[PDB]
């Protein structure tokens, strides 16, 4: 799954 | 060249608007980053994690209800009101808009738009922690320990709720701690709803990205897809294929007239 702000 | 937009934009037949936090800001949206946005002695970096939700969820729930008690003074701009007018009326038409919004506050549906999807979630929604049920909240407020709390001011002292007093889960069966169903720092985005924004942006004829960039997440994780299909894109916001410079709430509705 896509992380939030790409984790960054 | 706002001529040649709306040469593209009479003849788009299946408009999407991506929209970020420039357009929540305009209607004066908190949201605690940065410089001295601080709710009591904290930012949003420490308190919108599922990591301090396990260890402080009476602080965390403090936050949210903050946030969602102070939507009801925060209005809706000309930039919501205007998107979703242009989706009602080409709707009429036999046209489709539909918004992807990173926002949580609802403004879009404030406004009147219907087909909205949230990828980051809504301050007015729940999520259980215990069977996952998502459910519409908009209670004032969500449970009745949390009354007259959320103070944003350094001084204030926690209300140290304790958690079977904080919003639980309605069914009778289950009472697990509603968390809100909001994406956190660390968490990944609902996959369903990255499948419909897909398909949404691969029938799309005309793209508009408000109050945030093509270049940045989550614009980024698609405009190339319609880039690619030669499909116009059009960003409005205040920063450096059409760029209209300013407030979304001033440039937006004269271009979507
Ligand atoms: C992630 O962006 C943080 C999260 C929050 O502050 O709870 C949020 C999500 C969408 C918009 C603003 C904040
Ligand atoms: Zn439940």
């Amino acid at each position: 799954g896509v992380l939030k702000e790409y984790g960054v | 060249d706002l001529t040649a937009f709306r040469e593209h934009f009479a003849k788009a037949k299946h408009i999407a608007i991506i929209t970020g936090a420039g357009v929540s800001a305009e209607s004066g949206v908190p949201t605690f980053r940065g410089p001295g946005g601080f709710w009591r002695k904290w930012q949003a970096q420490d308190l919108a994690t599922p990591e301090a939700f396990s260890r402080d969820p009476s602080l965390v729930w403090e936050f949210y209800h903050y946030r969602r008690e102070v939507m009801r003074s925060k209005m809706p701009n000309p930039a919501h009101l205007a998107i979703a007018e242009c989706e009602a009326r080409l709707g009429q038409q036999g046209r489709s808009v539909v918004i992807i919004t990173q926002n949580i506050d609802e403004l879009h549906h404030r406004a009147g738009s219907k087909h909205v999807y949230e990828i980051h979630g809504s301050l007015f929604k729940t999520r259980c922690m215990s069977c996952g049920e998502v459910k519409a909240n908009h209670k004032s407020p969500i449970c009745p320990a949390l009354d007259g709390k959320g103070a944003p001011d350094p001084n204030t002292k926690e209300a140290r709720i304790p958690v079977e007093l904080l919003p639980r889960c309605e069914r009778k069966s289950c009472n697990g701690l509603l968390r809100p169903h909001v994406v956190w720092f660390g968490e990944t985005l609902d996959s369903d709803i990255l499948t419909a924004v897909e398909r949404e942006l691969e029938k799309c004829d005309l793209c508009l990205v408000v109050g945030t960039s093509s270049i940045v997440y989550p614009a980024a994780m698609f405009a190339p897809q319609v880039a690619s299909r030669g499909v116009p894109v059009a960003e409005f916001n205040m920063e450096c294929k059409y760029h209209f410079e300013g407030p979304c709430g001033s440039t937006l509705p004269p271009a979507l007239e």
